[PDB]
């Protein structure tokens, strides 16, 4: 996953 | 919180030099899941955000392979094997591992050049704004270099902060300078109390600060 | 194809609270989630999974912000409550997918008990008359206007050498500009040199000559 939520 | 912090928080560069930032945690970054959520962003001025590098070390695609990223837990780096002029701007780094999100306070890229003195013009107010009932008086301090500059306004020699409204102009495109403009604004009976008006920089470009004033009654 | 939409800039009063918007579209995705940034700095606000309506919060902003899903239209929300001063920032959505990410172009929100209010112009001519071959440094002010944008140009564009228009600043629910230029003493005062200042919302237009004191 890529970006600023890549985590969630 | 994880708190991220940069060094160094400026960076003048001559186009061709190589570039190193870096990035600090007050925690690591490591995710029980195996993957460091460390990101790299640059910013341009009145631009969005846009992601160069993902996961410490992973250029996304379409990103010039200039850019390289490296680290581990707490400790991170952003290196420019060669800066180039579209890579003048802002850079933050991001962790995405531990809520909050957080991000660095930012790098500014900026271009190098020779130290440039501050060209201070200091005007009284307009007849206009004096008709009207106000009384400002203008300072701009222009096309200087480097960036750090602090400007005081002295009445009758005394030092004056309430009623100062301060604005910086970005790194210009063609001399790589900045300036700044400062507003003292007074009520006229202030500005018809007083006579001696001063604008004075502190820069590096003088060891003593480099003053403009006028008298009001002249 | 892949588009990810903002809504326009917000003026709300102390005190009150707005709705901004962000939809991402496009077949180059499947799962994603949004995210929004306030920018004065950049600070995580929270998160929102559009398809399943799931958030996580920066607790920071677990009263501030308010993140909702439209499942109808695939747009999300953010309310932001009770503004004040602090909340004068861009707010950007943040998308995130398995292949990429990008961020939209951000959602300025300005804080201000004001109306709109037409600007001040004031001339700003040196005291001290210019020595032979030297520079001079004019300048307009514009103050007291309300929202932005205004535009200050220079003999109507025909002076843009030696201009420096220095950004707006908020102040006591009103804003301030300037704008300097600086020009040969053998041009000025021998030609004119004027600043046309426009406004808009306000629609206001003034142009002020720079006369010699």
């Amino acid at each position: 996953a890529v970006g600023i939520g890549a985590v969630f | 919180d994880v708190l991220m912090t940069q060094s160094p928080l400026s960076l003048p560069v001559s186009l061709g030099d190589q570039a190193s930032i870096s990035c600090r945690s007050s925690q690591s970054i490591l995710h029980s899941n195996g993957n460091t959520y460390l990101d790299w962003y640059l910013q341009k001025p009145g631009q969005s955000p846009k992601l160069l590098i993902y996961k410490v070390s992973n250029r996304f695609s379409g990103v010039p392979d200039r850019f390289s990223g490296s680290g581990s837990g707490t400790d991170f780096t952003l290196k420019i094997s060669r800066v180039e002029a579209e890579d003048l701007g802002v850079y933050f780094c991001f962790q995405g591992s531990h809520v909050p999100l957080t991000f660095g306070s930012g790098t500014k890229l900026e271009i190098k050049r020779t130290d440039a003195a501050p060209t201070v013009s200091i005007f009284p107010p307009s007849s206009e704004q004096l008709t009207s009932g106000g009384a400002s008086v203008v300072c701009f301090l222009n096309n200087f270099y480097p960036k750090d500059i602090n400007v005081k306004w002295k009445i009758d020699g005394s030092e004056r902060q309430n009623g100062v409204l301060n604005s910086w102009t970005d790194q210009d495109s063609k001399d790589s300078t900045y300036s700044m403009s400062s507003t003292l604004t007074l009520t006229k009976d202030e500005y018809e109390r007083h006579n001696s008006y001063t604008c004075e920089a502190t820069h590096k470009t003088s060891t003593s600060p480099i003053v403009k004033s006028f008298n009001r009654n002249e | 194809e892949f588009q990810l939409q903002q809504s326009g800039p917000e003026l709300v009063k102390p005190g009150a609270s707005v709705k901004i918007s962000c939809k991402a579209s496009g077949d180059s995705f499947t799962d994603y989630n949004l995210s929004w940034v306030k920018q004065i700095s950049l600070e995580w606000i929270g998160v929102i999974n559009p398809n399943y309506g799931t958030t996580t919060y920066n607790q920071k902003f677990k009263a501030k912000a308010t993140l909702t899903v439209d499942q109808s239209s695939s747009t999300a929300y953010m309310q932001l409550n009770s503004l004040t001063s602090e909340d004068s920032a861009v707010y950007y959505c943040a998308f995130s997918s398995r292949l990429f990410g990008y961020w939209g172009q951000g959602t300025t929100l300005t804080v201000s008990s004001a109306s709109t209010t037409p600007p001040s112009v004031y001339p700003l001519a040196p005291g001290s008359a210019a020595q032979t071959n030297s520079m001079v440094t004019l300048g307009c002010l514009v103050k007291g206007y309300f929202p932005e944008p205004v535009t200050v140009t220079w003999n109507s564009g025909s002076l843009s050498s030696g201009v420096h228009t220095f950004p707006a600043v908020l102040q006591s629910d009103l804003y301030t500009l300037s704008s300097s230029v600086t020009v040969p003493s053998s041009t000025w005062p021998s030609e004119t040199v004027t600043c046309n200042v426009a406004h808009p919302a306000s629609s206001t237009k003034v142009d002020k000559k720079i006369v010699p004191r």
